């Protein structure tokens, strides 16, 4: 569940989505990780039980099983730093980074 | 022209007269006054550019820099976080953080 970013750290557990508009990201319960709307799927349907979403801090989308296992990779990496993978309104996956600046409302100006 | 998301600010789109980025706890507003103040959290964040200039807009270009400008494109105020050529995304975040992430590394399509 959430919202319509996945951050670098942060877990897309199984049957979550991630929503922008009429597209909708899940990672399902038969371990496809599939953008309704968007024709994207990673084609991993019956390769695991109980899958999950994580985002690298090289930027690569990575699917693992129950176990923890890795089923599935995004294939695409980056530098080390922070990543965020973010549902475009256009219906369109997209990683994005590593970060290049912050605005930290938490910290004294 | 790019269709606006609540939280989100990509290259080429544009903030100005009270527009904002919205998130669970937090807004981030280009003021009609000029200045660019992120509200919530523990102590906020302000460009701190009150009075500066004129109808400012705020605007993320495909270099990752983030640039206030007033009517007369005078810079107001940056980010001077200049980086690669490509895509980018300001993402007002739900723990309150405003990040600029990019260029673009993977896309589900075109």
């Amino acid at each position: 569940l959430g919202t319509n970013y996945l951050l670098s750290g942060q877990t897309l557990d199984t049957e979550g989505h991630l929503k922008n508009g009429d597209f909708d990201l899940v990672m399902q319960d038969d371990c496809n990780l599939v953008l309704y709307n968007g024709n994207w799927q990673s084609n991993t349907a019956n390769n695991g039980r109980d899958c999950k979403l994580t985002l690298t801090d090289y930027g690569e989308l990575v699917i693992k099983n129950g176990d923890g296992s890795t089923v599935w990779k995004s294939g695409a990496q980056s530098v080390k730093g922070n990543y965020a993978a973010v549902v475009h309104p256009d219906g369109r996956l997209v990683v994005f980074g590593p970060s290049v600046f912050k605005i930290d409302p938490w910290v004294r100006g | 022209n790019i269709p606006f998301t609540n939280n989100l600010l990509f290259s080429g789109q544009v903030l100005y007269g009270d527009g904002r980025l919205t998130a669970k706890n937090h807004q981030l507003v280009m003021q009609g006054d000029c200045n660019l103040v992120l509200y919530g959290g523990k102590y906020g964040w302000q460009s701190n550019t009150h009075g500066n200039g004129e109808h400012c807009f705020l605007r993320l270009n495909h270099k990752g820099e983030l640039i206030i400008k007033d009517d007369d494109f005078k810079t107001i105020w940056s980010s001077r976080s200049s980086s690669k050529q490509g895509e980018y995304v300001l993402i007002l975040q739900d723990d309150g953080f405003g990040v600029i992430y990019g260029p673009a590394i993977f896309e589900t399509s075109s």
